[PDB]
RNA sequence: UUGGCGGAAAGGCCUUGGGUGCUUGCUGGCGAAUUGCAAUGUCAUUUUGCGUGGGGAUAAAUCAUUUGUAUACGACUUAGA
RNA sequence: CCCUGAAAAUGGAUGGCGCUCAAGCGUGUUACCUAUACUCUACCGUCAGGGUUGAUAUGAUGCCCUGACGAGUAGGCAGGCGUGGAGGUCAGUGACGAAGCCUAGACCGUAAGGUCGGGUCGAACGGCCUCUAGUGCAGAUCUUGGUGGUAGUAGCAAAUAU
RNA sequence: AAUACUGCCAGCUGGGACUGAGGACUGCGACGUAAGUCAAGGAUGCUGGCAAUGGUUAUAUGCCGCCCGUCUUGAAACA
RNA sequence: AAUUGUUGAAAGGGAAGGGCAUUUGAUCA
């Protein structure tokens, strides 16, 4: 959602050329981070390696209002009120144990090859 | 059979060296065009130029960077030229694009390599004797070509070496015919002409 | 264990999706024929979906086959079950979606004893 | 239409390889000389030697055996129609008009 | 010995097609060397084979082979009409094919 | 019942072939195969190598040997259709190939569930092949140069048209 | 390894001396199989990361403030350890 | 044959590239490519000509044999799928899960449609032979409800000023 | 005399592609003195490999493909 | 369902969407 917006240098370091800065949102969202740091120090969850694995930002219902024009038409004027979640999580990912063993098929043909190369390579 | 197929382009006809590397790139094969701007079309200069600057006068009305763009160099006429052959808005087409390289003169990387003519292309053997025809280098000197005396230095320099390396090679030629010539009057030469090799 | 019968062919394997079901959603993928004037559809035109015809049947002996070669029986109880006691070989059970697993399971083990090819054998049972 | 004399030779591999007859309104192929005498035995005919003779040689009943034999089906000529436009005259280069003998030729590569 | 071949180049050009119309299951080969249908019908039921290599081993080799027959020949440069098992994915319109020497009568 | 009744039952009663009238024939081998010949192997392990064929085996392949002190192909069966006759012939008379036959190589199908999923030769086999190529052997050389010409392996260089090659 | 030539895209070529193999130019010996009548029957190259040894040095840009030869915002042009 | 006659407005048409003992023009001869065209074969449907109660054995509206054909607006006829209800039947299914919804998962039928596997879910539902209709949507500037590009855009600039 | 051209062979033969429908016998024919056999009212024998072929969907490639319904002789229309 | 946000997969030189056949990726008896 940046159309017909100003642009700005601020950005620069996105890649972006268009960019802005929210109060409301910002606030909101640093609220919402505040309580979710709140419920890992309560869970037993420190602070260290705890990154934002998840955000969802959806439209809640609409609040209607009204709001008057030329020639005495009526018009639409609702907001966009948002529904936030969030899920941090700490930070864990060292290795894996891969895949099976994926169990190759083998032609009598090719059986025969690789024994012959076995017999003659060393 | 060769990967890559150099050819020269002295005394070739436009159309149809063309229309013979079209077909090579189609099939598949890596094709080098070298010395391009020594191209022969059939007709006179005279005529070539009308046809170049009706060629010229074509251009978009609103916006002239967005007309057709008119290519000087010999190397890029032809280019256009094998273009309009090849479908080069279809994938393959551009497949095909890509496999072409052209340019004027003779490049460091294709000096040492063999030169490839096409007898079925070449302008002593299909225009008729007494026939005007013209050179793509002077016509695109006289349309806008800037380069012309660049090329002919480097062709001279060229031409001096390889006159160089041809006299060092003739002179190896015909120390391996002589060696040759002695090793033959012998059995196995009796031998190998009875079995034709 | 299917009797001897002609490889199944199918002349025309994909799905006669009715026209702009992919440009409209209120089109929904089912066949309907088009009737307009100048439709391109009903003109079969060059480079349109195919309209289905008469000559997309299969063949009367391999119709109605499963690639197994059994028949497709719908079957609800051990006495529906009972009913392909000598034909086995053309038809195959299938339990519909509305029996319960207390009921599957005395049916599977119904057409393990009788020899009767069950086409849903996993069907609503534990992991 | 394309019209000429036929040989006997091309005559008896019409009926040999496309020969068909007009049994109860149906195209029963010849395979049989029973067949043949079955439908054709009152007018003295009983084998595809017969028909062929009668088909070559116009006698009494030519006009039933001719009626007996359905028309036949022929390809497309093997080695071409040998001109650029079908539909001018012989005279003109073409294969319409009268053949004569020339006719030959073409039925057997068109069979 | 440098040189171990027991095959025939060959290009596969197109498809057997029209100017608006192509038929995918048949293709056009054009074999090096041969340049008339007199000598073009030789190389006649012989297979051809388009070996092509993916990233994925499917049964222990990452490399996968396409076959096919000659049917007949195609004009009068020697090009030949090919059937293959499966069809040419169309991309390869240039690419290098094997045509073996079996079955051989000579 | 989700299904009421199929009306009609088909009776689950095989039929037997009607009688076929497609017998067999001997094989008719090409005129340029005729024992004793020099043949190049098209497909198979031993490709390009040149072979020697002594006897036509009744199960239309043809008895080839390779023999083993010139390029090591043992005495196999090889098909007419992956072999190309050349005009050179080495004749194989008083070399007694009466004893090879169809069930001399007998299969031994492998065994179902146990695949080599993991890690020999009849000292007979091997006996009657040194028969064989000493008497080969004792008749080749009687001519120069067959003896390398089979040990060389057949390829195709650039240049080389089949067509026009005659082998 | 010594030297020379090549700038158009040189990025390659020639050449000097030694070492490491082969040599089918000619004459011998040894093994080739149980891969089963064909089933590409690999050995080439285009990038990314990973692991092992030798080798080369420890930098800039943007935002922030400000300048004005610049401008709607961008952007341009400057400066301040 | 060619040339003057022969001059119209965005930049362009033998399609263009291009072609000159032509790849231009007239004529003569072969080879080559293809239409849902022609010949044969496999399958489906329709029509016509027939056989088949000497059976346990049922569907003679069933089965099989032979031949021919298969385009199409308005329109007619015929055969079939599905929806809301009622009668007979399945002593039908189901709280250990009925209906509904979702499901680039699977199967059958050329097709309308049917069926299975999994998730959600919570009290009803289905097959067979018939009767009945308020029985099938893609449009009618269709009636109602909700939702997108525009769009975080126009704009929130009269009335002296914080 | 030979040869060119045309037409005939119920003369022979080499190579390649597609197709395998029907399912105990019924008929028309040939070989064989005779048993029996056959290319004679629709393909069988042997052998090899695997227990990958193939179905759905996404992308890619070669070709084709104008927007649904109505009015109209004429629709995709700048109706 | 229209519409919207994240995760997972694919494509994107002045459109997307479809048909004829296949390669590759995912999945399937």
């Amino acid at each position: 959602f940046n159309s017909s917006i100003g642009r700005t240098a601020q950005g620069k370091e996105f890649g972006v050329t268009k960019a802005r800065w929210p109060a409301k949102s910002v606030k909101f969202v640093q609220g919402l981070l505040q309580n979710a740091a709140a419920n890992a120090e309560a869970k037993g969850l420190d602070a260290t390696k705890l990154y934002v694995s998840h955000i969802q930002v959806n439209q809640a219902p609409k609040q209607r209002r009204r709001t008057y024009r030329a020639h005495g038409r009526i018009n639409k004027y609702e907001s966009s009120p948002s529904h936030i979640e969030l899920v941090v999580t700490e930070k864990e990912e060292a290795v894996a144990k891969a895949a099976e063993k994926k169990v190759v098929r083998l032609t009598s043909r090719q059986r025969g090859r690789i024994a012959a190369q076995k017999r003659i390579a060393a | 059979v060769e990967p890559v197929v150099v050819i020269d382009g002295k005394g070739h006809l436009v159309g149809r060296l063309a229309s013979v590397v079209a077909k090579q790139l189609l099939n598949g094969q890596k094709i080098v065009v070298v010395r391009a701007e020594e191209l022969n079309i059939s007709g006179e200069f005279f005529r070539n130029k009308l046809k170049y600057h009706d060629f010229l006068r074509k251009a978009t009305a609103f916006n002239k960077t967005r007309g057709p763009f008119h290519f000087r160099a010999p190397s890029r006429i032809f280019y256009k030229a094998l273009r309009g052959m090849v479908s080069h808005k279809t994938a393959r087409g551009k497949a095909a694009l890509e496999r072409l390289k052209v340019f004027e003169g003779i490049p460091p990387p294709y000096d040492k390599k063999k030169r490839v003519v096409v007898p079925q292309a070449l302008r002593v053997l299909r225009l008729k004797p007494g026939r005007k025809y013209t050179t793509l280098g002077k016509l695109s000197t006289s349309v806008g070509w800037k380069y012309e005396d660049v090329v002919a230095k480097l062709e001279a320099k060229r031409k001096v070496s390889s006159a160089e390396y041809y006299a060092k090679k003739r002179a190896f030629t015909k120390k391996v015919a002589s060696a040759n010539a002695t090793a033959a009057e012998s059995d196995v030469a009796k031998q190998l002409a009875a079995l034709g090799y | 264990a299917s009797l001897p019968h002609p490889k199944i062919v199918k002349k025309h394997t994909k799905k006669f999706k009715r026209h702009h079901s992919d440009r409209y959603h209120r089109v929904a993928e089912n066949w309907r024929k088009q009737k307009g004037i100048d439709s391109v559809v009903r003109r079969r035109f060059r480079g349109n979906i195919s309209q289905p015809k008469i000559g997309y049947g299969s063949n009367k002996k391999t119709k109605f086959l499963s690639p197994s070669g059994h028949k497709t029986f719908l079957v609800a109880n051990v006495k529906d079950l009972e009913t392909l006691t000598m034909h086995t070989k053309t038809y195959a059970a299938e339990i519909a979606h509305n029996i319960s697993a207390k009921n599957r399971v005395v049916i599977l083990a119904r057409a393990k004893a009788l020899g009767i090819k069950v086409t849903n054998p996993k069907g609503r049972l534990a992991l | 239409v394309a019209y000429g004399y036929p040989s006997y030779s091309t005559i008896r591999q019409l009926v040999y390889k496309r020969g068909f007859g007009k049994i109860n309104k149906q195209r029963v192929p010849l395979s049989d000389n029973a067949i043949i005498e079955a439908n054709l035995g009152k007018y003295g005919i009983l084998s595809i030697d017969d028909l062929i003779h009668e088909i070559i040689t116009v006698g009494p009943h030519f006009k039933q055996a001719n009626n007996f034999l359905w028309p036949f089906k022929l390809s497309n000529p093997s080695g071409g129609w040998g001109v650029p436009r079908k539909f001018k005259h012989f005279i003109q280069g073409g294969s319409f008009g009268n053949r004569e003998e020339f006719i030959n030729k073409l039925v057997k590569s068109m069979n | 010995a440098e040189s171990h071949r027991l095959y025939v180049k060959g290009k596969h050009l197109s498809y057997q097609r029209s100017k608006r119309v192509n038929n995918p299951n048949v293709s056009l080969i054009k074999i090096e060397g041969v340049a008339t249908p007199q000598d073009a019908q030789f190389y006649l039921g012989k297979r051809i084979a388009y070996v092509y290599r993916a990233s994925k081993e499917v049964r222990g080799s990452k490399i996968r082979v396409m076959w096919g027959k000659v049917t007949r020949t195609h004009g009068n440069s020697g090009v030949v009409r090919a059937t293959f098992r499966n069809n040419l994915p169309a991309k390869t319109f240039g690419a290098s094919v094997r045509i073996f020497l079996y079955p051989s009568n000579i | 019942t989700a299904q009421q009744a199929p009306k009609w039952y088909p009776s689950e009663d095989v039929a037997a072939p009607k009688k076929t009238r497609k017998a067999v024939r001997p094989q008719k081998l090409r005129a340029s195969l005729v024992p004793g010949t020099v043949l190049i192997l098209l497909a198979g392990r031993f490709r390009g190598k040149r072979v020697v064929y002594l006897k036509h085996l009744e199960d239309n392949t043809l008895l080839v040997t390779g023999p083993f002190k010139v390029n090591g192909v043992p005495l196999r069966r090889v098909n007419a259709r992956y072999v190309i006759a050349t005009s050179t012939k080495v004749s194989v008379e008083g070399v007694n190939v009466e004893k090879f036959n169809v069930e001399y190589f007998a299969k031994e199908k492998l065994t179902k569930k146990e695949k080599k999923e993991a890690n020999e030769i009849k000292t007979e086999r091997v006996e009657d092949q040194k028969v064989v190529d000493k008497a080969l052997l004792a008749e080749i050389k009687k001519t120069p140069l067959l003896k390398q010409y089979l040990s060389a392996s057949f390829s195709l260089k650039n240049g080389d048209k089949p067509h026009l090659l005659k082998f």
